[PDB]
């Protein structure tokens, strides 16, 4: 038992919702109690979706204990009404802990449409794993090897639902991919049906855009498809260069690009930038998103990069590896108490991290911007805003740098009372 | 046209769309300033109550939850042994509270956990300092705000013994509400009265069999039962929403006390008329609209009763998650006899029944409001009835505010 | 004479200036005391300009006064053309240099160079920045435009994004984008991007787009007159203005209305649930005159606000905007004093105010959520990120730059009520 | 290897790029806690002061601009009774303000306003609260930090006569910069020592043919001039900048009050080992880079002389935008043989020159920095060095810093 008030990521079941609810045609049943529902309202309220989530659940209580039944109709009532193309089922923590196997009472049902369980170790794994798992195996379950399309194309591997600017990663980089005359051919979970799933085989390489929630179904794809994927994730414009020249190693296909709209180098290299020269940043987040910061925040902005860790422990490898070329000690924990004692012994100018950090920020008067999941409505916005290739810089430049001069502006200003 | 006494209820099971009462104490935490409640539970419920509680979340609330680990499954163990240390690095980082609430998951009843001897075993290790109740809150067995319900009737037991005749207002309500309730009381010469819950746990109220209570909540079932088990006795009323709401509710009060209609509409007729000319600014937009309410609080009926009879609404299917015939009879009597009551639901059934009713006010849970907007729906989203103060007179036009407003902008968008 | 601590507008030679940077192959001759070149900064630092304005000055000083001064601006114009050799000159006088007797005219016609040099009339006395740029801009027309065939395809003019524009670069993006999705294609845009061979070519368009009023009218109706070209009077700020706008160019045109709405979020944002408690939220609105106008339209049409106040400090939007707020049972204000605003604002009082770098400030200080819609604004609001106002990503821009300040105020009222 | 005295220096005239006196109001109204600066001018000038002032506009700054309208200009009647209407409106709404200072413009001085007259009736008017004092900022007769010199020139006349052999610091410090010199001086024995403007209106210094001035800042040619004429006598010196300046600066003082050089070296050595630790840090960035300097604050000379001498930076041009012979003496005499030194400028020309010299660091105005850096020259925009504390010991190696930064930015980002 560890006493929690702040809790980074969700149970896996979150997770498999992320993937379910990313989907068209793929209904998610899930085991669990009167009052599970309650993620709904992640979808509906922070990602302002127009519809429920295909996600529907058993939703047993009190007077039930006596349930694999339940389960049963459960599945049955969402293909009768909703005539998925694929159903995915698994359990609840609270139903993790109950007799019911999702895998024999679907196979008992027999329905016309796959039926895929899923395994998810709520007392082990969050919300990332969760999604992960759910979407390698649907993969598992629907890839099949396949002819290489005539065209160049790739797949967009990872793109989920509470995805931290997933929509507008998604649309920066199928624009710097088609700049360099490859065409998308599946984007997946986020846009993809289960029979999008299918045709995955046919495309030459994978773009892995968010390890954390693709990784496994992108290496599924390279020995069931043998499909190479991108290692480097574009956050940043010097991480984009590398990322298109990866692909060009890939495809055999010439590096072009679009900088006409590229106006980070040149802010960050103004002279106003001058004072940002050595400031001391503190960087928290999940794994890839903070990999990519410090990159930015060193080698892109200037600033001295003073901390640096993250709250999945999946992470924890690749962030340790890039923390260390910089002097630095990953810091991996979901105690928002360690990141606050850790900020406190670094003693940043800014940090750079989620809503948590954000708080830490104002309880510390220090400026801060927000680099990833888990984020509120705010950062879910209605204008156009990435993290990825060249707008997702200019983007990047302007959130980072606006909470610093409102910082030397409120300084100053009281400075003249 | 108006009666509702007789007619059948539609006792509804299957999937359910509701919060579970692990919720009650994001409101519940702040009107008790001594409490802590713990949540010994699964990281499922800790998210919970981190959605639910959004922005309060970092203002350190005086809620937390045990997580139950891998290790904490696997037998025996000191799951007892596991919850006493949590409990004590909690009591000491945190002086201040006075009572602590072990409140009970969907995990933590499964995997049958003695909360209740955990609750004894820790008051005898941290008297005289800290009390510790143990109450459930779990999906199994509590919808949203029966988690209140629950709690209270925990505390009722433990509750000093009196032969006085006093007043208990029993709810947790806005300090604002509680005043004017308060307020009013004393003004009719009712006296001396005290709430259950109390502001601080030093200042709850005794019970004996003298005692008379009246519910501020309609969620208070389990509350109702142990109160009389100790020898109290309830005053039926209809929940004090509305102008006539609010009277009817003093009036039972007044009645039970024998004050002169006198002295009743002398202390009443100022701020009725108040009530009455704030509602009048909704009644516009208000009447003659149907009314579709799903079921989240046990708070629908009576606001089905505010909006029919004070703003003209037109009701169609009202369902509570939860009916108390006894408790519920004042205002059932009060509904329009044409209303189709629903207990319980089953949400695919229900979604249809709504979709063939076409209503054009619908209350519902966060996750159906938007979806139900972009379908065409005007709906107004619950949540907001339990931490806006709505009870009593001043907060009689605020209320039909709440359900004005999503017409009005329905109506200025196009 | 009147104390003044801030102002809202520059000079009207800054406007000049405004147009020239905004210009290439134009030089810009001002004859100004040393110490005139302070204006330099703005472009260089606001629009983070990778070079100096192609602005020049006669930079005469205290032992200058005497026959001295007429040749200073002879110099100037002379070593500005041997270095730079552009397509074409302008040339006027600072606020100090017209109250001397050089005539620009007059010692430019004696110097006689290959290329026009354009006069220009800058009343530093009664006029301000926007007056210099409308009338440079409109000048520099009316020496150059001629009228022209038609280009065979259907083609427009965008007129009047300058160098200090409030969200120009952005705008005209984003509205060659919806003209585009709809067949037509920009013939030249002015003076944005523009030199002074571009502007001869302006006769061929069928029609032109009127983006910013305070910077290009005066060249639109020359344009009208002397190109019988029409001209677009309504701007593109908000999801229906912007419909409208659409219709007006159909009529126009003959083209019918094809949009590309699939990244068009506000209106459902602002139909989202999330968005009931903007219902009847009281905003003041106050900027410059076309700025203002269609954040009312949005505010009240749109989003759900009440229309609290209305203003600008540009005199030459006075009557539009009177027009305009008579719509909303509202008396425009009218001033270029901040404690008018000040005043204004407090009599509201507003939840919401929406207006310039100065109500930020007056927002600020009287503890009250903030947005800025228009110019003069810092280095902030001409960022590196997309953040046009005009057209669809427009609307969604501005729904989000408005409804953040709302919800901090929320949160930190909220939290700060929780201790 | 080291001497600049008899240098040719190029007198330059042509196209300037620089700021007028006007802004030496915004560092300088911060210093002088009574004082209000009204600028008689245009339009230009009020939006000069606007951008020079950036956040600090909207802190309620002590400066303000009677901005002339088209009535003002159309010859002679009320620009005298406009003014001082505008002047009562002024010191009624602000009664804490003790001095007014009328600075003129050049629409002011070529309308031919006799802001003299004005200053001296309102004086009369105004007596005994408020003084008022007129002083030309004009683009047509300063540049820049100019502004403060004539200010302080102005002022010279009226301080009250004294026979007392005093101390004067002339030029306007940060309030940490002069208190450190004045422990300093006072560890010294030096005493008693005054600023030269002062904190206040009321506590402003004393002259006489007894007083002895040393300058702090270089642009102080006029107010040099106004304190002779009075009687006093200056104490020539170079800038207190690095160690070797300060050292240098602080000798000179000791020297005309005859302290001993046991006294000298005991209170001196301690700061001064900290000042020449602070500037190694620097040393490595900056040992070998080539330096050149527009135009901008007199400061330039020995700022040239810091760099070069204590940091190993190699000079190039050094301009000035004008130049004391007298005063700048002690600096040039340190300055490094080979520069080419230059007063006044012509843009074009310079520019010329620039490009030609190839320089590693180049310190100039913000309309020049950002074109610079976009033509691959590494920049520091000068503006800076007259807000930033970077005189006397503490300062030292923050000063090497400014320069420094730029440099390793400009390696950090490739
Ligand atoms: S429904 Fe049960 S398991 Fe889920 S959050 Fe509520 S108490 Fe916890
Ligand atoms: S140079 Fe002269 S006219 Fe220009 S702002 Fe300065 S004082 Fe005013």
């Amino acid at each position: 038992m560890k006493l929690t008030l702040w809790t980074y990521e969700g149970p896996p079941h979150v997770g498999a919702m992320r993937v379910a609810t990313a989907m068209k045609d793929l209904q998610l049943v899930l085991h669990g109690p009167q009052g599970a529902t309650y993620a709904d309202l992640l979808f509906t309220m922070i990602e302002r979706r127009n519809a429920r989530p295909p996600v529907s659940f058993s939703t047993f209580e009190a007077s039930h204990m006596g349930t694999a039944i339940l389960l049963k109709d459960a599945l049955a009532a969402a293909h009768a009404r909703y005539k998925p193309q694929a159903m995915a089922v698994a359990l609840t923590c609270t139903a993790e802990l109950l007799q019911d196997d999702p895998n024999g009472i679907s196979r008992a049902l027999n329905l016309p449409v796959p039926v895929v369980p899923l395994e998810l170790p709520s007392y082990s794994r969050k919300e990332n794993y969760g999604a992960d798992e759910t979407f390698r195996a649907l993969v598992r379950a629907l890839a099949v090897p396949m002819e290489r399309t005539p065209e160049v194309t790739c797949n967009l591997l990872g793109a989920t639902a509470l995805g931290f600017r997933h929509r507008d990663d998604v649309a920066e980089v199928t624009k710097l991919l088609a700049t360099m005359g490859i065409k998308v051919n599946v984007c997946a979970p986020l846009g993809a049906s289960p029979d999008d799933l299918r045709k995955l085989g046919q495309a030459h390489f994978n773009v892995l855009m968010y390890p954390e929630t693709g990784e496994s179904a992108a290496r599924h794809l390279e020995r069931a498809c043998k499909q190479p994927f991108t290692k480097i994730v574009p956050i940043g414009v010097g991480a984009t260069r590398d990322f298109l020249a990866e692909v060009s190693k890939i495809t055999g296909l010439p590096v072009v690009t679009d900088e006409s709209t590229l106006r980070q180098p040149w802010w960050s290299a103004s002279v106003d930038s001058t004072y940002l020269t050595g400031k001391r940043v503190f960087i928290f987040g999940d794994g890839t998103h903070v990999i990519a910061a410090a990159r930015i925040a060193a080698k892109e902005v200037g600033f001295e990069v003073v901390g640096m860790g993250c709250y999945n422990r999946e992470m924890a490898r690749p962030l340790r590896t890039a923390a260390a070329e910089y002097g630095l000690e990953a810091l991996i924990t979901d105690d928002y108490l360690e990141v606050e004692k850790a900020i406190e012994a670094a003693a940043p100018e800014l940090i750079l991290g989620t809503q948590m950090e954000r708080n830490i920020a104002k309880k510390l008067g220090l400026p801060c911007a927000v680099i990833s999941a888990p984020v509120h409505v705010q950062d879910f916005p209605a204008r156009y805003a990435p993290q990825m290739g060249f707008e997702g810089a200019n983007v990047l430049f302007d959130t980072w740098v606006h909470p610093l001069v409102m910082g030397l502006e409120e300084h100053l200003l009281t400075m003249f009372r | 046209t108006f009666g509702c006494t007789d007619s059948p209820v539609r006792r509804e099971r299957g999937q359910k769309a509701v919060f579970c009462g692990l919720t009650s104490i994001v409101w519940l935490h702040r009107k008790m300033q001594d409490a802590f409640f713990l949540v010994v539970g699964s990281r499922t419920c800790a998210h919970l109550l981190q959605a639910a509680a959004g922005v309060m979340i970092f203002a350190e609330p005086r809620f937390g939850t045990a997580v139950l680990e891998e290790q904490d499954l696997a037998g025996l163990a000191d799951a007892h042994k596991e919850l006493d240390r949590e409990v004590a690095k909690l009591l000491e980082r945190r002086p201040d509270i006075r009572q602590l609430f072990l409140v009970g998951s969907c995990p933590s009843e499964v995997l049958k956990l003695d909360l209740d001897r955990a609750a004894e075993r820790l008051s005898g290790l941290h008297a005289p300092h800290v009390r510790v109740y143990s109450y459930t809150g779990s999906g199994l067995d509590t919808t949203f705000t029966q988690g209140e319900d629950t709690c209270l009737a925990a505390m009722v037991p433990t509750l000093d013994t009196t032969e006085a005749a006093e007043l208990i207002v029993v709810g947790a309500l806005p300090d604002v509400v509680e005043d004017q309730c308060l307020s009013l009381l004393t003004q009719l010469g009712v006296g001396p009265v005290r709430m259950l819950p109390a502001r601080r746990s030093d200042i709850e109220p005794a019970v004996g069999p003298n005692t008379r209570f009246i519910l501020a909540q309609p969620f208070l079932g389990e509350t109702t039962g142990a109160l009389e088990r100790r020898g109290a006795k309830r005053i039926a009323a209809p929940f004090p929403f509305g102008e006539e709401g609010t009277t009817l509710w003093l009036k039972a009060v007044a009645d039970a006390y024998g004050v002169s209609a006198e002295k009743f509409e002398a202390v009443t007729a100022a701020p009725r008329a108040r009530a009455k000319k704030a509602i009048a600014a909704h009644l516009e937009t208000l009447t003659g609209k149907s009314l579709f309410m799903f079921p989240d609080s046990q708070l629908e009926i009576p606001l089905a009763r505010f909006l029919a009879r004070e703003c003209g609404m037109k009701t169609t299917e009202i369902a509570t998650p939860f009916l108390h015939k006894a408790i519920m009879a004042p205002d059932l009597a009060l509904l329009p006899s044409n209303t189709a009551l629903t207990e319980g639901q089953d949400l695919e059934a229900q979604l249809d029944r709504h979709e063939a009713i076409n209503p054009d006010l619908t209350v519902c849970g966060l996750g159906l409001a938007n979806p139900l907007e972009a379908k065409g729906h005007a709906t107004k989203w619950a949540i907001e009835l339990v931490f806006t103060p709505v009870h009593f007179y001043e907060q009689a036009g605020d209320l039909a505010g709440l359900f004005s407003r999503p017409l009005r902008r329905r109506a200025l968008l196009n």
